[PDB]
């Protein structure tokens, strides 16, 4: 989890990309591909649904940072979102008490 | 759609992984190149990619497109 937010962090300053507004849904996607790299060893994206995730894991297309936002900077998650999006804020950084909330009210 | 085939592309697509133009937003548009894969599964078991045309194009720079933003050359 610790992992997954630091990697978060830089490639968001790497990639000149901001954080949402409102970190809690930053929170929830980290905390899913912190999930998911635990089950498959991969950061899967967790905002997506797989009929194959062990496969998908293999082809790598989904894993985070996905081929779509390597390639054209684009997240459909709201993960990494660029200067001019509407819910971009202008964080590049989320505390880890933020993620530990999630981790506290899942459901 | 074949592996093999030439494609050019003919919709806008701004990407940022272009050897000559790293971390810069360039427009492949205009571009030919050859497909190497179209991604729909790893060994039998169906993938989901949402850009599934692989395009190899020179200077040994390859991208993913959707089916309807290259056309068969
Ligand atoms: S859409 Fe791509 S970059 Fe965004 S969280 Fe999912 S895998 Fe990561």
């Amino acid at each position: 989890l610790a992992a997954m937010k630091n990697f978060a962090e830089q490639y968001a300053k790497r990639t000149d990309t901001y954080f949402c507004s409102d970190l809690s849904v930053t929170a929830v996607v980290i905390e899913g591909l912190a999930r998911h790299k635990e089950e498959l060893g991969s950061p899967l994206c967790p905002c997506r649904h797989y009929a194959d995730k062990e496969a998908e894991v293999k082809n790598t297309f989904w894993n985070c940072p996905c081929v779509p936002m390597r390639e054209r900077k684009e997240c459909h998650c709201m993960l990494f979102l660029t200067p001019d999006n509407d819910f971009a804020g202008d964080a590049q950084g989320i505390p880890m008490e933020t993620l530990e909330e999630k981790k506290a009210s899942m459901a | 759609m074949n592996v093999g085939d030439r494609v050019r592309v003919t919709s806008s697509v701004v990407v940022y992984h272009h050897p000559e133009h790293a971390k810069t937003a360039f427009d492949l548009q205009g571009m030919e190149g050859e497909v190497a894969a179209v991604l729909t599964g790893w060994q039998g078991r169906p993938i989901s990619a949402n850009l599934p045309v692989l395009v190899k194009f020179e200077q040994r720079f390859k991208a993913h497109f959707r089916p309807d933003e290259v056309t068969l050359i």
